[PDB]
C-alpha cells in the first residue's frame, strides 16, 4: 500500500468495513499504519475492527476444525493450515504495535488502547498454543494487560470504555487463558461496581456506551456464576 | 465469555 | 494444489464448508476439478457450493460500493477493485468448465448442472458489464442456460430439482438481465405448474425438494406481480 | 428476487 495516500487508504478501510470486506479493511489499515504517522481515536477503531474481525473468524474456523479432530491427515493437516494463518495476522498485528504504534503513544488514551490490542493477539496465540513458548505467550499477554491496567487506573475515570473494555478483556483472559477464574469474576465485579459508581457524572451519550460494556461484564459474571 | 465487540452494535 | 490427492482435497472441501471457509472450499475444489477426473454428484455439489458463496459475498460488495459511487476517485477504484476480483473468480469457474468439465459430461444430470453454472457465472458478469462486451456476454448466459433448458425438458421430469433450479435462475437472468420480466414470469409460472402435476409421482424425500424449489418459484412470482 | 442456493437450508 506505500503508493497510495494516507487518507486514501483510511477512506477505503472506511468503505471495506461498509462493504464487509474485512481481509481489505486490514490490509487498508496496515498500509496507513506503515505511513509511521499516530492514528487518531477513530483511525484506531478502525485499525481494531478490521484485525478483531479477520482473526475472528479465523478463531472460530479453528474452533469448528479443532472440535472435528478431537472427535487420515486431513483434518490435522487442515486445521493447522489454519492456525499458521491465525498466528500469522496476530504477528502482524503485534508487529504493527511493535513497530511502532505503543512506543509512539504517550496520551493514556492511545497507549492504553495500543496496550489493550497487544493482549489480545498474545491472548488469541495463547488459544492455539502447546509448545515449549505456550507460558512465554500467556505472560506476554498478561504482562501487556497488566501495564494497561496500571495506566487506566491511574489516568481514566471509571466509566471509561477503553478502561471498562480492558476490563473486560483482561477477565476473559483470567478465565479462559490463565486458568483463574476467580481473578476473573473479582476483576469483573469491581470493574462493574466501580463504573455504578461513577455512572452519575455522565451524559446520556456516554452514559450508553459506560453502561453496554457494564451490561458485558454482568453478562459472563451470569455465565461464570 | 465475550470478549469486546469491534463496534458499539 | 497439484500435490495433493483428489481425496484429499474433496475430504478437506468439506472440512472448509463446516468451517465456513468459502475461499478455501473453491481452492480444494478447483484443486479437484484440475486432477482431469469428471465430478460425482455431490462433488459437483461442493464445487458450486463454493463459488457460489464467494462469488455471492463479492457481489453484496460491489452492490454496497455501487450504491455509494451512484450516491475523490476512492469509492470508484475501490469498486473497480472488487469488481476485477469478481471477474477473476468468475473466469476461472468458467475456465474449470470449459476445460474440461461440460465437454466430458455426457449424462444429463451432470451435462445440465454444468451449463446452469455457465449460465449462473455470465450472469454474475453481466451483472457488472458495461463495456463493448456487454450484450456479448448476456447472449453467452442465454446461451448455456438455453442450452441447459432444452436438454432438462428432454430428459428430466418437471419435479426434477436440478430442471428447477436451472428454470428458477433462468427466470432470475431474464427478469434482473435480460430486462424480459413477462418471460421471467411466464417461465416461472409454467414451471411451477408443470411441477405441480408431477408431485404425485415422488416420495416424501423428493417432494421435500421439489417442493422447496417450487416456493422459491413462488417467491419470485409473488415479488414480480 | 432469489436464485437457487447452495444448500438446501
Ligand atoms: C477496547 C475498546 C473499548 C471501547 C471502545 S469504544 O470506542 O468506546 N466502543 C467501540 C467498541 O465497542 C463498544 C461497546 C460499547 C461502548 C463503546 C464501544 C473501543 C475499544
Ligand atoms: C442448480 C441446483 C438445483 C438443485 C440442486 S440440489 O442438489 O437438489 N439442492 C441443493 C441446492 O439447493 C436445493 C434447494 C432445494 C432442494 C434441493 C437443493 C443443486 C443445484
Ligand atoms: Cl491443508
Ligand atoms: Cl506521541
Ligand atoms: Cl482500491
Ligand atoms: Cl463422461
Ligand atoms: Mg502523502
Ligand atoms: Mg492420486
Amino acid at each position: 500500500m506505500g503508493s497510495m495516500e494516507r487518507a486514501s487508504l483510511i477512506q477505503k478501510a472506511k468503505l471495506a468495513e461498509q462493504a464487509e470486506r474485512y481481509e481489505d479493511m486490514a490490509a487498508f489499515m496496515k498500509g496507513a499504519v506503515e505511513k509511521g504517522e499516530e492514528l487518531s481515536c477513530e483511525e484506531r477503531n478502525l485499525l481494531s475492527v478490521a484485525y478483531k474481525n479477520v482473526v475472528g473468524g479465523q478463531r472460530a474456523a479453528w474452533r469448528v476444525l479443532s472440535s472435528i479432530e478431537q472427535k487420515g491427515p486431513e483434518v490435522r493437516e487442515y486445521r493447522e493450515k489454519v492456525e499458521t494463518e491465525l498466528q500469522g495476522v496476530c504477528d502482524t498485528v503485534l508487529g504493527l504495535l511493535d513497530s511502532h504504534l505503543i512506543k509512539e503513544a504517550g496520551d493514556a488514551e492511545s497507549r492504553v488502547f495500543y496496550l489493550k490490542m497487544k493482549g489480545d493477539y498474545y491472548r488469541y496465540l495463547a488459544e492455539v498454543a502447546t509448545g515449549d513458548d505456550k507460558k512465554r505467550i500467556i505472560d506476554s499477554a498478561r504482562s501487556a494487560y497488566q501495564e494497561a491496567m496500571d495506566i487506566s487506573k491511574k489516568e481514566m475515570p471509571p466509566t471509561n470504555p477503553i478502561r471498562l473494555g480492558l476490563a473486560l478483556n483482561f477477565s476473559v483472559f483470567h478465565y479462559e487463558i490463565a486458568n483463574s477464574p476467580e481473578e476473573a469474576i473479582s476483576l469483573a465485579k469491581t470493574t462493574f461496581d466501580e463504573a455504578m459508581a461513577d455512572l452519575h457524572t455522565l451524559s446520556e451519550d456516554s452514559y450508553k456506551d459506560s453502561t453496554l460494556i457494564m451490561q458485558l461484564l454482568r453478562d459472563n459474571l451470569t455465565l461464570w456464576t | 465469555a465475550g470478549s469486546i465487540p469491534g463496534r458499539r452494535s
